[PDB]
């Protein structure tokens, strides 16, 4: 009972968790529940690999399932970690199963950081182990036959799968054993042996000789093709080649022998003899040439008896001419076997440790989408603010709308009064003064954090250097200096930001001292404010004039244009679409994810009404500014230039400008403060890293 | 053009 089986590949143990957990934490919340399960999966995973590949080799279905499970799990991980770029480097080291090499030596090894390589080797071991479990089965027993058939077919499919994937899975050339041609040959050997098992079942079940001859002939055809492949390319262990040659002949003989019984039953006595002679010749050759590998004594006796009996009857009774072999018809062929497809899960009762984990492809698309969503939202918002800023600057330069509200040059025009009261309510000048005052204190807070952080590093390093200098033998560690270069690289960037923040401060400060006085005036109680605003004569051309009403409507509309910008900006910021589903659908429905066309399409649907309206604001303002510009210069002819009115106009213009300045200043300062406050949160984290690292030392 | 624009951008980059 000699069946071919394949030996398991050897691999060196590697740390599975490490590069996995490293990535895990990089991509999730510290202490966050992710780690809680994911890191616990990557742990159980490494133990699996060791169990599936480190263990001494056990021909136990339990041991085979563990290997199958490991192939399943390993496959289930590919989408959920960024192996492709390979910045994620975990290296897999396997040895050739057969100690085969293109160059002359004993054994050839190969370490690759390609999960594709790992996958092929695991599957190979799955195939090889299955082939060993099959070769051990008791074939005089129905269960043994079922088990042997199933495993040989599994092995056949696994090997063939390896053949079809191996090269795409690998950058460089494979070790021989898993090379496409080696695994193609093994695949066919496994299939032949499965066909053999069905021939034995057929025999044991005493099926018709017609069937048995066809099953056996199909086996012959399988073993014969495998033989041919091996005939000029010796990449399998030494006993494989002779065994194939033997099994090819034995299966041919079986086919002849059963076909001869059929001939006999049809009174084709000459054919019967010719076929039994072919069978005797085949089995005779096997007995002497491959006795090292097979035992055909019982079969040889059986043939011999059938031939002697047949020659007797023919020589005395039938007198039938014995045909030449070339004149006989082919025995047909019937296959009952198929290479089993590898579709994970190939293990029983599988459960993907990382099923919850989100496919890398989708996160790459979610991140991408957000860089697009930010750009859309920020862009439109900035477009709107710059436009509003531009128009306020234009209206002030024209004394609008003050000029139209100033019917009596005696009193504070209503729009100035509204603005005054608005500012006073917002705290007045105190508001600005306070923000300005503590700007330098927020800077100082941050410098201090940064400085203390770097001092930690400096101090420890200082003792590290001393210790190495005095205790060379006893103090041998990577020098703190080396270890700290990364954190000090952060340090220098932080420092670069702070240098810029200082400049941003100096700019806002200078701009604040350049407008403080006029803002102080704006904030006076109304009578005191009126008293400081030079009076002038009015002109009745104010009451009912056309230019005034035209200008007023233009101004009212422009006002509606800028008040609308508030709701638009807020609607821009308050909405969002979670794109996870859209990406997962694309990925399950399809093989790949193209976010660009997807992002664009969803963005357009979520933000398109708004982005459109924003664009209308801008063009609408444009129209308005040209119109008021022309209408004013006309309104200008109407009014009269004297030093009194000139002086009033200068103060009104300056008062409107002071309102806009107060608005901008408060906003630029609160943006400054937020920056310093957020920078403190980051510097506090940075300071912890420095503490941690100085104390792990 | 806003004094803290660039500095605010540098911050996100890191945070």
């Amino acid at each position: 009972a000699t069946f071919i089986s394949v030996q398991l590949k050897k691999t060196s143990e590697v740390d599975l968790a490490k590069p996995l957990v490293k990535f895990i934490q990089q991509t999730y919340p510290s202490g966050g529940e992710e780690q809680a399960q994911y890191c616990r999966a990557a742990e159980e995973l490494s133990k699996l690999r060791r169990a599936a590949v480190g263990r001494p080799l056990d021909k136990h279905e339990g041991a085979l399932e563990t290997l199958l499970r490991y192939y399943d799990q390993i496959c289930s991980i590919e989408p959920k970690f960024p192996f492709s770029e390979n910045q994620i480097c975990l290296t897999f080291t396997w040895k050739d199963a057969f100690d085969k090499g293109s160059l002359f030596g004993g054994s050839v090894k190969l370490a690759l950081a390609s999960l594709g390589y790992e996958k092929s080797c695991v599957l190979f071991n799955c195939a090889a182990l299955a082939s060993q479990i099959a070769a051990e089965q008791n074939l005089d027993n129905d269960e043994g036959l079922k088990i042997a058939a199933k495993h040989y077919q599994f092995a056949s499919g696994a090997f063939l799968h390896i053949k079809e994937t191996v090269l795409s899975a690998l950058s460089r050339e494979p070790t021989v054993d898993i090379s496409p041609d080696t695994v193609g040959t093994l695949s066919l050997i496994m299939l032949a042996q499965a066909q053999e098992v069905f021939f034995l079942k057929a025999t044991r079940d005493k099926m018709k000789d017609a069937i048995i001859a066809k099953l056996a002939n199909q086996a012959a055809d399988y073993f014969g093709d495998a033989f041919k492949q091996c005939q000029y390319k010796d990449t399998l262990p030494k006993e494989v080649f002779p065994v194939l040659a033997a099994k090819h002949c034995i299966m041919q003989a079986n086919a002849e022998y059963h076909q001869s019984i059929l001939a006999k039953q049809q009174y084709y006595f000459g054919e019967e003899i010719a076929r039994l002679q072919h069978a005797a010749e085949l089995i005779k050759t096997v007995a002497s040439r491959y006795d090292e590998y097979v035992n055909v004594k019982d079969f040889s006796d059986k043939i011999n008896r059938a031939l002697a009996a047949a020659k007797k009857d023919n020589d005395f009774i039938y007198h039938d001419r014995v045909p030449d072999l070339k004149d006989l018809d082919p025995i047909g062929k019937a296959t009952l076997v198929k290479s089993t497809p590898v579709n994970v899960p190939i293990s029983q009762k599988f459960t993907d440790l990382f099923e919850k984990m989100v496919p890398v492809s989708v996160q790459q698309s979610l991140a991408a989408y957000n860089q697009r969503k930010a750009d859309l939202v920020n862009r439109s918002i900035a477009q709107m603010r710059e436009a509003t800023t531009l128009a306020n600057g234009v209206l002030a330069s024209l004394n609008l709308p003050a000029a139209i509200e100033d019917v009596s040059g005696d009193t504070v025009p209503q729009s100035i009064l509204t603005k005054s009261r608005s500012v006073i309510e917002q705290g007045g000048i105190q508001t600005v003064d306070q923000l300005i005052k503590e700007l330098p204190e927020l800077l100082q807070r941050n410098r201090e954090i940064l400085d203390e952080s770097l001092r930690l590093l400096d101090e420890e390093e200082a003792t590290d250097n001393d210790l190495r200098a005095k205790f060379k033998e006893r103090w041998q560690r990577t020098p703190s200096n080396e270890l700290y270069k990364p954190l000090r690289a952060e340090g220098t960037n932080f420092r670069t930001v702070l240098d810029k923040a200082v400049q941003a401060d100096g700019q806002v400060k200078e701009c604040y001292q350049s407008h403080r006085d006029t803002i102080v005036l704006l904030c006076k109680p109304e009578p005191e404010l009126n008293a400081a605003i030079p009076s002038a004569n009015p002109a009745k051309t104010m009451q009912g004039s056309e230019v005034v009403n035209v200008l007023k409507s233009l101004l009212s509309n422009l006002d509606e244009v800028k008040k609308e910008r508030e709701g638009l900006e807020n609607d821009l910021k308050s909405v969002n679409f979670d794109m996870t589903s859209k990406f997962l659908t694309a990925l399950a429905q399809d093989g790949v994810i193209n976010e660009e066309a997807l992002s664009v399409t969803e963005l357009d649907r979520v933000y398109g009404g708004l982005t459109t309206k924003v664009q209308e604001s801008l063009k609408k303002q444009e129209g308005l500014l040209k119109n008021i510009q022309v209408s004013h210069q006309e309104f200008s002819k109407m009014k009269q230039s004297n030093n009194e009115a000139n002086l009033r106009e200068e103060v009104l213009k300056n008062l409107a400008t002071a309102y806009d300045n107060f608005v901008e200043l408060v906003a630029n300062l609160k943006e400054g403060t937020k920056f310093y406050n957020e920078l403190t949160e980051i510097l506090v984290r940075f300071q912890n890293k420095c503490s941690d690292i100085v104390f792990a030392r | 053009e806003k004094p803290y624009k660039e500095v605010t951008e540098d911050l996100l980059h890191l945070n």
